[PDB]
């Protein structure tokens, strides 16, 4: 995919602002690479809420391999073009920059379709309630001296 | 012989109304033991 | 069709847009090519989702062969007028440049004509719930006992 690591998510943000690529003749100084993956970071761990929101394969930095920018991502090829969009829309009040509406609009259709999946999966319909009879059709559990459902426990 | 006999004409005895007796068993099925007729493929 | 390749793919995209084409006498800077080679491949991938997605021909590249913009691309011959105009209006932002409403409403249209023959594809009726009846009219699956539908399964 060739946007393995987290620098490479962190160059086409940049890129995608227009500050820096590879056919640039100024470029980005380290630590706003640094600050910028950080940022990044934050970013990424307020969408999973602790498994409790957005879940998507991403591994976080243990800290004691020193840099954080250079690691892998579990990243599917699917939400790269949403993180790094994202990453590009909130990197832009750093510098004086503001987002362009095409950017604004690929990254909420990144998040919507990183979304969706989960929210099907997630749509489940709850047992019957405590005081519920089975009715005589069922002939086996009703059989079974078993006669009321059992409940949401 | 007289058992091959009594045997063709019972088959031809048993097999000439079949459907009459699977109906009728049916219905005495549905109208003393119970109404939902699903015992095959059930418990799915 | 002459638009095999998917270099031809990121020159019409930046024909479209005027970056470079020869009614300008501009030419095409590899970079730029490889930016937008990146930047294509990411988006084809967001829309695919794994299947569960619009499905096109496509081929991804395994990055095996290092230059991926002279291998083939399996778009079918309906799908290149949306592929290249879809990519000339994602690469707009990475330069200060904005792509013309013409650019858009093709883009549009593109889309959703891809998508329209798998929208009526994908559009099945459930079958009967297990708890329904078949009635006296059958005659054949009534006599053998196959009074109720199956399920959905």
């Amino acid at each position: 995919m060739q946007i393995k690591t987290k620098g490479d998510l962190v160059r086409a943000a940049l890129r995608k602002l227009g500050v820096a690529s590879d056919a640039t003749l100024t470029d980005v100084e380290p630590q706003s690479m640094q600050d910028a993956v950080d940022d990044l970071e934050a970013m990424m761990a307020e969408w999973y809420q602790d498994g409790k929101g957005i879940i998507t394969g991403y591994v976080f930095s243990d800290d004691e391999n020193p840099p954080a920018e250079g690691d892998d991502h579990g990243l599917r090829s699917s939400a790269v073009s949403a993180v790094f969009h994202n990453l590009a829309c909130r990197i832009a009040p750093d510098y004086a920059l503001e987002a362009t509406a095409k950017i604004i609009a690929t990254a909420k259709y990144g998040k919507e379709l990183l979304y969706k999946q989960t929210a099907i999966s997630r749509a489940k319909r709850a047992p019957y309630p405590s005081r519920m009879p089975t009715g005589s059709g069922n002939s086996f559990a009703n059989l079974n001296e078993w006669h009321y459902f059992p409940g949401e426990q | 012989n007289r058992l091959e006999s009594i045997l063709s004409r019972f088959d031809a005895d048993w097999t000439a109304s079949d459907e009459a007796r699977r109906e009728a068993k049916n219905d005495l099925f549905f109208s003393r033991v119970s109404q939902w007729d699903d015992w095959l493929s059930q418990y799915t």
